[PDB]
């Protein structure tokens, strides 16, 4: 609701991202896919936000995920 | 020499609010700087305000003032958050009357010649119908925070309530010291200070009075040898 | 456990172990406690093939 | 966040500093890269602060007892050689700064990192996976300063005064900036009792209902009867929470902290408790709390007391010569005269102190020690235990703070070994057990999210008796909390009052118990029909998240570990021996036959036995 | 067997299995660390394991 | 008083020591004495009231 | 010397520490006298390992006796006798702290003793036959030099007396200014200091070697060591304290020792201490250190090492040290001496080198890119590979000594050995964060923060205060003993003088003439059992000389008011200051910090070795791994015991992904599971994996 | 409100050392004056001290001299509490020669133009028969405390034994405040700050120099108009 900037790497809030997942471990590995495609593309999809001077792919694609450019599914 | 000079830097928080960063000051003078500079800041701007009053409606047992719902706590709490600016450093009297039903706030106030009202929206009471208030203060300039002085003595004249004054401009300042680096050395102290001052005043022209008050203080030490070797800064 | 029946056995296993755990004053929900037993209940001795 | 230290972040990053170096032109290759490296030039120490940034590491401490035991921290820089730890997460560690280590350890792969970053970081562990208590709490002197910001004195300066025929009430500030000016020239006591203008504070409940009936908005006035300390204290929650306007106690705490986290995101709640922190250093350094040979007061009775014990002791000695009591009599009946003894100098040491003691205000507040420690230490030892076990009726009068003799002193290093040495193995039976626990409890996995049953147990809320009201149970925290109805609870009329599946919490409890219920049947893991693991509503809700636990999880590991856990701390028969043997399912010692049949019960006292028949009212065998 | 074994009285249970000739199914969140293939709870198991990601074409558009 | 230099160091003890302290080392020479035998453990020995000590 | 006076309950034909229960390891009575109950160690040998009482001997069967006085018809008697516990078991034995006559006889009518069973019993003066020596007949040597130890609870005292072995030396050493009467001897016995044989007249004193002219013609020489390592890499230094032309004693000490001043025993500084706590950076026994103890080298202390190198004899020739190494910079090998060896005086850091060695190679077999730069070069396929001692990871200072043994000049080396070199490393250490203090009493803690001065809190003569710590430990862990010991401290530092106008105080009756008035700085002595007392030390505190101005800075209750460094202002309420004994242990951050990115790696599991000696890896241990699980971090775990211990082409693929900046790749199959699989099929177990 | 700006006045206690007295001032104003005074009286005030020395007959600070009852350790710790006042900001050369029985002390050596040493009387060896005691000491000036410098860094040979700097004259500095009247009332008060110094600079030139730091700090915040 109403806090204090985040600082570090608690941006974005964690509440936030989780509203957009099943649980914490759909998250993490919805992050990790994420992360490993930008370094891919950066070593030969972009990154969609636009990264800061040097950001890590990992900030980048939780970034991703909380501005909602993103979707996932869960096979089974 | 110093290593490297400091800078100083705002950012406004608000309309009456801001912030002032210091950086980047070599160890130790964090708090050196930021206490004096809070103490000077929030005790040596000179200002006005109201200091007593007197209400026409109540004499003895000063619970309620017949007419309006506020009680007398209330009236004296709403006038000390006036906002009054004079410039003859002597008291003087204001005069606050108001007829019938409605509202009586700041800008029903006459002031005469000097005195300023900055906040006329500033709510006083509510007068009830069929009620008249008819209040007078008394202004005067000073420095600082004093407590409401005494009028044990005014045995003639018995009715006139004394009151906090806050003189000072300034109504809160609070400051902090965080580490910073420089080059490889992260001994360097950055000092942020939060200010917020009255309608009367922006941060900036008190941070600048602190300023100069503590530049003469100082000075005033300074002066037993001139040829010292004082720690330069350059330009 | 042979004479009043399993669910009776994990009761009082549960409530042995909550009293000496809570005589020093520790808080542990039971849902732990039952786990484990219900871990410990789990097999039958079979008596003719 | 965590202090790393220099050398062991540029030891833990060599090859990510020596990329970052060999990318920006420092050096021309790898080789060059890792002999700037090993010399440490200060090109290297630029690149290191870029490499660590947002970069987690995970710190341990040995024994890891429990789940937190290993956290995630983001490091930064620090000159030295030791670690900075946060001090919130000591409790959760066991750490203290005594010449304890810890281990750092880096996550290299993406899927660790991300790992690190959301489940194990340590602003998202705040509260305790076994009860759900918030651990990352303020404790020892932050509370012991947010105590005395907290705490009302009477008779302060600048204390409110009701307003007379002569003058209006005195202690009345406009706003909160008028009580700070006044405290900075000492005209306003912090804890003074005040009347204060408030309008960024939101009310308490029942005055918000009594003075806006639309609902209270920020910059709305109203007027507070309370202490600039509660204020400033108050201005550290969040702007929604309601004022408390209490003294802030460590249950106080706790239960704020617990409110906290159920009704705020998680973020908020690692906000508050770093404000709490400070505000609590910040007092505590000022509280005036310190220790002094003058600040340990004796109680002026202890001597009377004392002298009539010693008359009673010495009849009970004369008795015995005469030969009416034996000597286990005899002893049994010193034990009582010096324990009664005992509490009659706690009970007077209690009422001598004054209430702003240092030592009294220390164990008073929460923050540490307990009562007994304070009598030991001004009033009196009390009674020692022999190697053999056995009370000596023999007690340590003289107090520590007066000073043993050598001979009080000898029999009391009895004692201390023992302790000592029983703490010594508590540690490796509680290893050992826990081994044992995790290794059964290990298929226990949350596989699905319900198997659809109806079946569950029964677990009490409360008892009526001739009192008429019902009674809630002492142990329903752990019983009836964070679980699921099985079935429909109904009322002595039929009226539903909460529907199966929901989750019960405090307010489910409070409207049961006004119904008139008093045992509902839940859903338990003991009842679970899943064919592999469990289902997450029969196991209920995570202690840790306080949400419904989610499909993966290893309920058992953390069973385990929870029962585990505060194995150490408990006596070595009613102790970790009793839960062994419990958990190993082996007869006991003091083993107690159990009626097979009802029926009359018949007795024969025999030789160093007896013999119990039980004649069945049914039947005949 | 391999937990088991792990556990405790290795010679027992490895005689035990060898008479018995008893294969293991590698699924016990304890053998799995032995084999080093990841354990099948919390981020290990097939749901969040086989997740797929990718772009959705309204943010793939802006580019 | 036992060292010639004896550093001035006044004390709070009012118990007169009727027994000085003995040698702190004396647990491991007198013993190696013992082994090894030597003139001054023999002396000793006569003198504790034993004859032909081995 | 506590180490001498060791008894153990292990080695042969003793106990099993896996084997001991609780009855051996705890406290019988008949241990009064023979073996102290406080000193003993905390780990799992707790009662195993003990000390030697003060007064106790050894009966030549092996059974240790103490003395006791013979006492008859209720009248101390000059008799001493040593008792054994089943002789001293038939009697009764009275305290020494028991109330006597001039004459001898008991003033008291009943009197406080042990009987048989060790249990203690009022019983009439006429029925004790023995008395204690000494009040502290029960305790140690290190026992015995905690002041106030019966206002220490029997935990911290036991933590206070092992914590005392662990002091190092100081650069410089002060005895505390209170402190027991034992530390004089004690120094004495332990025989570091050097004591003179023979009365005489010193003759030449240099900071080498003392000459002392007997009383006779007799004259002796005594050598002085310097700046000597100790067996744990500790300076141990003595220097004279005599001067020319002065005389000296039989048994007078004439050179202080490592940790000795004056001839007594100094462990630690005495500095002032302020109770109170400051900001949460004293939270949880963390300590905060002013920075005059730096910039006085107060707790500065030298340490030594020891490299050694040796050059043997080797089936493909003889290894030489030799001043050129193959593939060195010239400015590498700057300050080798000519026969290759490093040169005194110089300043050696982390990888330089001390000696410089080569080995013979044999086959060279050199890869063809390695050929072909070598071509392109012109470089020689040199035959010898560098083995030359480097310094070590994490280490510096300068070298003071070299010592060389060759085989030629007599030099009996081991067979093979032709060439043994030692060099010797001293690097002084000054007080930093990390590092472990303690006092006497068991209050352990480590430095989290070092202000400067300006921000410590100071009397309000303007005397910042050099140590602060938290008032929230003393009460719980109940060693007040400390306390005391500060109050003391402050009475002894700032003298006294209790004014006896109006007669004699009542609560200064007891004392002794000698401590009516002493002067500033002076030392005093509380002996354990026999000391200062509670009233005592209130009238003393109550009776301090003023300072410099004519004012006392600290009152009657032993307090203070102190003024904030930082803001300025003074404290709301006073606190308590005085001086405490503070001691540096041998726990430093500066030894213990290695960290780790690859290093060696096992023979057959192939896993990191553990260690500081080696590039040591931390062990994620069984209970790190149920944490892992519990999290339900599947992805660590893997990468933790497969990647990063003993996947071998993990490890590697790892490493490059790393430096090239690519995706981490997939772990497979540790290297201990193929060797388990292949063990299990040793045995006759048909082992196999199926698909 | 009140029209009288504050004044300064001095008194000496002794030759080293001087009280202060500022008045009037504000309420709740000298605690604040006289902390910051204090902070950068004792960690700005520039001094001089010596940056290294060399023995003839020595190579580190671990060994002895013949004949000289103190060794080098104990020679250098004593050099410490030497107080010497520089010119000139370049390093200078000061030489200390002795031969033969005696003590050595501050006041043996032979500074140069511009160095100055206030305590001559300072013991620093002894020399019984064979002593021959040769050393030179290099004097700088700074501030604050600065740890030795390490020779590989200052590219130095063998034989020069850098040890720590300490260029502070200030010793001890303390405030007080107490109330003075006038014609408002006893609110205001008069701040008394008393300084004692090494004696090789006077308290009144510490505390300008003090001040002027102060003065240029101050400026910054002065600087918004
Ligand atoms: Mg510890
Ligand atoms: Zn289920």
């Amino acid at each position: 609701s109403a806090y204090d900037t985040p600082l570090g790497i608690t941006n974005p809030p964690i509440d936030e991202l989780l509203s957009r997942a099943s649980s914490k471990y759909a998250l993490v590995i919805y992050a990790a896919k994420r992360a490993r495609q930008i370094n891919d593309y950066y070593n030969q999809v972009g990154p969609l936000v636009e990264p800061g001077l040097q950001e890590k792919p990992l900030s980048i694609a939780l970034r991703e995920i909380h501005g909602d450019l993103l979707e996932h599914t869960e096979g089974e | 020499l110093i290593s490297q000079r400091p800078t100083l830097s705002e950012e406004t928080v608000a309309e009456n609010r801001s912030r002032f960063v210091i950086e980047p000051l070599e160890p130790g003078f964090g708090y050196t700087l930021g206490n004096s500079l809070r103490r000077t800041l929030l005790s040596s701007i000179p200002g006005a305000a109201v200091t007593s009053i007197r209400i026409d409606g109540v004499l003895h047992e000063f619970t309620t003032v017949p007419g309006v719902k506020e009680d007398v706590t209330d009236i004296i709490l709403n006038l000390k958050g006036l906002v009054v600016s004079s410039d003859d450093d002597e008291p003087v009297t204001m005069y606050l009357r108001k007829q019938g039903p409605g509202v009586v706030t700041a800008g029903d106030i006459v002031p005469p010649a000097g005195v300023t009202v900055h906040n006329p929206d500033m709510h006083i009471a509510t007068l009830n119908d069929k009620g008249k208030l008819e209040v007078e203060l008394v202004v005067e300039r000073g420095r600082g925070y004093v407590p409401a002085v005494q009028n044990k003595a005014s045995g003639a004249e018995i009715g006139r309530i004394p009151v906090d004054s806050i003189y000072s401009p300034v109504l809160k300042v609070t400051y902090k010291v965080e580490a910073t680096r420089v080059e490889q050395r992260t001994d360097f102290d950055k000092l942020i200070i939060d200010v917020e001052t009255k309608n009367s005043i922006s941060p900036r022209d008190a941070l600048a009075s602190a300023g100069g008050t503590l530049v003469e203080l100082f000075g005033l030490a300074r002066e037993l040898n001139a040829d010292s070797e004082h720690i330069e800064i350059g330009p | 456990l042979r004479v009043q029946g399993p669910r009776e056995v994990q009761i009082h296993l549960v409530k042995e172990v909550q009293e000496v755990y809570r005589a020093q004053g520790v808080s542990i929900h039971d849902k732990h406690i039952e786990v484990i037993v219900r871990q410990m209940l789990r097999r039958v001795t079979i008596i003719d093939s | 966040q965590c202090g790393l230290p220099k050398l062991m972040a540029l030891e833990l990053f060599k090859p990510f500093v020596m990329k970052r170096l060999v990318d920006l032109n420092h050096a021309q290759n790898i080789k060059s890269a890792k002999r700037m490296v090993e010399r440490q030039r200060p090109q290297v120490w630029d690149v290191l602060e870029e490499v660590i940034a947002e970069h987690p590491v995970l710190l341990n401490r040995a024994p890891t007892l429990h789940r937190l035991g290993i956290q995630a921290f983001e490091p930064q820089l620090v000159e030295g050689k030791a670690i900075q730890l946060h001090p919130l997460v000591c409790e959760a560690f066991n750490a203290d700064f005594d010449g304890d280590q810890m281990a750092v350890h880096l996550p290299l792969s993406a899927e660790a990192q991300a790992e690190a970053r959301i489940l194990m970081l340590s602003s998202n562990n705040i509260l305790s996976p076994a009860s759900g208590k918030p651990l990352a709490m303020p404790r020892l002197d932050m509370v012991t300063g947010l105590y005395y910001l907290t705490t009302l004195v009477e008779g302060a300066t600048g204390e409110y005064q009701a307003a007379t025929k002569d003058a209006p009430e005195q202690g009345v500030y406009s706003s909160p900036a008028e009580a700070i000016m006044a405290m900075d020239r000492g005209a306003l006591s912090v804890r003074a009792k005040i009347k204060v203008r408030l309008t960024e504070l939101r009310p308490p409940t029942d005055l918000e209902a009594q003075l806006f009936e639309n609902g209270w908005k920020p910059g709305d006035a109203w007027t507070a009867e309370t202490t600039l300390g509660r204020v400033m204290f108050n201005e550290l929650l969040p702007k929604s929470y309601p004022f408390v306007n209490e003294q802030m106690h460590k249950k106080v705490q706790a239960r704020i902290i617990n409110d906290l986290a159920e009704r705020f995101p998680m973020i908020v709640v690692a906000q508050t408790v770093d404000k709490l922190k400070d505000a609590g250093f910040y007092w505590a350094t000022r509280s005036g709390v310190t220790v002094s040979m003058a600040d340990v007061l004796v109680p002026p009775q202890k001597q009377e007391i004392l002298e009539r014990h010693e008359a009673e002791a010495d009849a009970i000695e004369r008795k015995y010569q005469r030969g009416a009591l034996n000597h286990t009599e005899r002893n049994e009946s010193l034990v009582k005269i010096w324990q009664d003894a005992t509490e009659e100098v706690g009970k007077a040491l209690e009422e001598f102190y004054p209430a702003d003691n240092p030592i009294i205000t220390i164990v008073k507040s929460g923050a540490t020690g307990n009562l007994t420690q304070t009598r030991t230490l001004a009033g009196m030892k009390g009674l020692v235990t022999n190697p053999k076990g056995e009370f000596i009726p023999r007690p340590i009068k003289s107090s520590f703070r007066e000073g043993l003799t050598v001979l009080e002193y000898f029999i009391n290093t009895h004692g201390a070994r023992k302790g000592l040495a029983d703490t010594a193995l508590r540690t490796a039976d509680s290893g050992y057990l826990t081994r044992r626990l995790v290794d059964v409890s290990q298929d226990v996995i949350v596989r699905e999210h319900d198997c659809e049953t109806e079946r569950g147990i029964n677990v009490t809320l409360a008892e009526r008796g001739p009192d008429g009201t019902l009674i809630r149970d002492a142990h329903v925290e752990t019983s009836a909390f964070a679980r699921t109805l099985a079935t429909d609870a109904v009322d002595a009329n039929g009226n539903v009052i909460i529907e199966r599946g929901h989750d019960l919490g405090d307010p489910a409890i409070d409207a049961l118990l006004a119904a008139g219920i008093t045992t509902v049947k839940v859903r338990s893991v003991l009842t679970c029909t899943s064919a592999t693991g469990v289902c997450a509503m029969c196991y209920g809700r995570s202690m840790a998240t306080g949400k419904l636990v989610d499909i993966g999880e290893a309920v058992g590991i953390v069973a385990a570990q929870s029962i585990g856990e505060p194995g150490t701390q408990l006596t070595m028969v009613g102790g970790l021996p009793r839960v062994q043997e419990l958990f190993e399912a082996r007869v006991p010692r003091n083993k107690a036959p159990i009626a097979d049949v009802a029926g009359r019960v018949r007795l024969e006292e025999s030789d160093k036995f007896f013999k119990i028949t039980i004649v069945p009212d049914d039947g005949g065998e | 067997w391999l937990s088991a074994a792990s556990f405790q009285e290795t010679t027992r249970v490895l005689t035990d299995a060898a008479i018995n000739c008893r294969s293991d199914k590698l699924n016990g969140l304890k053998e799995n660390v032995i084999i080093g293939k990841l354990i099948p709870a919390g981020t290990g198991i097939s749901r969040y394991r086989n997740i797929q990601v990718q772009p959705t074409e309204e943010a793939r558009a802006a580019a | 008083n036992s060292v010639p230099g004896a550093p001035n160091r006044v004390s709070f003890a009012k118990l007169r020591e009727p027994l000085e302290v003995p040698g702190l080392l004396d647990v491991q020479t007198d013993s190696f004495e013992w082994l090894v035998g030597s003139d001054r453990w023999r002396q000793a020995a006569i003198d504790r009231g034993e004859e032909n000590p081995v | 010397l506590t180490h001498k006076r060791r008894l153990s309950a292990l080695g042969p034909g003793g106990l099993s520490r896996e084997r001991a229960g609780l009855e051996v390891r705890d406290v019988h009575p008949s241990h009064y006298g023979r073996m102290c109950p406080i000193e003993t160690p905390e780990g799992p040998n707790i009662g195993l390992i003990g000390s030697l009482s003060v007064y106790a001997r050894v009966n030549p069967f092996g059974f240790i006796e103490t003395p006791y006085r013979k006492v008859e018809n209720g009248v101390v008697t000059d008799q001493i006798d040593y008792l054994t516990a089943d002789e001293e078991d038939r009697h009764v034995v009275a305290q020494a702290n028991s109330p006597t006559d001039e004459n001898g006889r008991f003033t008291e009518d009943r009197v406080m003793v042990r009987k048989k069973g060790g249990e203690v019993e009022f019983v009439s003066a006429d029925q004790v036959d023995y008395m204690d020596v000494s009040p502290r007949q029960m305790v140690s040597v290190a026992t015995a030099m905690i002041p106030f130890l019966e206002h220490d609870d029997a935990n911290r005292a036991l933590m206070g007396a092992n914590m005392q072995r662990q002091a190092v030396p100081l650069v410089r050493s002060e005895a505390p200014l209170v402190g027991t009467g034992m530390e004089l001897r004690a120094a004495i016995d332990a025989g570091d200091v050097v004591v003179a044989d023979k009365t005489g007249v010193i003759e030449e004193v240099s900071a080498d070697y003392i000459t002392v002219m007997a009383d006779d013609g007799t004259r002796q020489s005594y050598r002085l060591r310097k700046f000597a390592r100790s067996n744990h890499g500790t300076c141990a230094n003595q220097r004279p304290i005599v001067d020319a032309g002065q005389r000296v004693e039989a048994g007078q000490v004439i050179a202080d020792g490592p940790c000795t001043q004056n001839g007594e025993m100094a462990l630690g500084k005495n500095l002032l201490v302020a109770i109170m706590p400051w900001e949460g950076h004293n939270y949880e026994d963390a300590i905060i250190l002013s920075n005059r103890l730096v910039e006085e080298d107060v707790l500065t202390s030298i340490h030594i090492e020891e490299h050694e190198i040796d050059a043997r004899d080797t089936k493909l020739g003889a290894e030489e040290i030799t001043r050129d190494i193959p593939n060195v910079s010239d400015e590498v090998l700057a300050d080798l001496d000519e026969r290759g060896i490093v040169r005194i005086g110089a300043e050696v850091r982390d990888g330089d080198i001390l000696v410089g060695k080569v080995t013979p190679k044999g086959e060279t077999e050199l890869t063809p890119e390695e050929r072909l730069l070598r071509a392109i070069f012109g470089e020689k396929a040199r035959e010898v590979r560098d083995t030359s001692l480097k310094v070590p990871h994490g280490e510096s200072g300068k070298v003071i000594g070299i010592r060389v043994f060759s085989r030629e000049d007599d030099d009996e080396l081991p067979a093979g050995v032709n060439e043994l070199v030692r060099v010797y490393v001293a690097q002084k250490r000054k007080i930093s964060d990390g590092d472990k203090l303690a006092g006497r009493h068991g209050n352990k803690g480590v430095i989290g923060k070092i202000l400067p001065v300006e921000d410590m809190p100071f009397l309000p003569d303007g005397t910042p205060v050099d140590i602060i710590l938290n008032t929230h430990g003393v009460p719980r862990r109940m060693n007040i003993g400390q306390i005391l010991e500060t109050h003391l401290g402050w009475v002894a530092k700032a003298g006294w003088n209790i004014d006896v106008a109006a007669g004699v105080p009542d609560w200064a009756s007891k004392l002794p003439e000698e401590l009516y008035s002493a002067p500033a700085d002076s030392t005093v002595a509380t002996p354990v059992f026999d000391g200062a007392q509670e009233g005592e030390l209130a009238g003393l505190l109550g009776s301090t000389l003023p300072n410099r101005d004519g004012e006392v800075m600290v009152d009657a209750d032993g307090k203070s008011t102190l003024f904030d460094g930082r803001s300025g202002e003074p404290f709301p309420y006073p606190v308590t200051v005085g001086y405490m004994y503070i001691l540096k242990l041998h726990h430093l951050v500066d030894d213990k910090i290695h960290a780790r990115s690859t290093g060696p790696y096992s023979m057959i599991t192939q896993q990191p070795l553990g260690g500081k000696a080696q590039f040591g890896g931390q062990r994620f241990g069984e209970m790190e791994c149920w944490a892992m699980q519990a999290y339900g971090a599947a992805y660590t775990l893997q990468e933790l015991l497969t990647i990063k211990s003993d996947d071998t082409v993990g490890r590697v693929k790892v490493y490059e992904a790393i430096v090239k900046g690519e995706n981490i790749p997939e772990p497979g199959i540790p290297e201990s599971f193929k060797v388990l699989l292949k063990e299990l099929q040793s045995l006759c177990l048909n082992v196999e994996v199926l698909s």
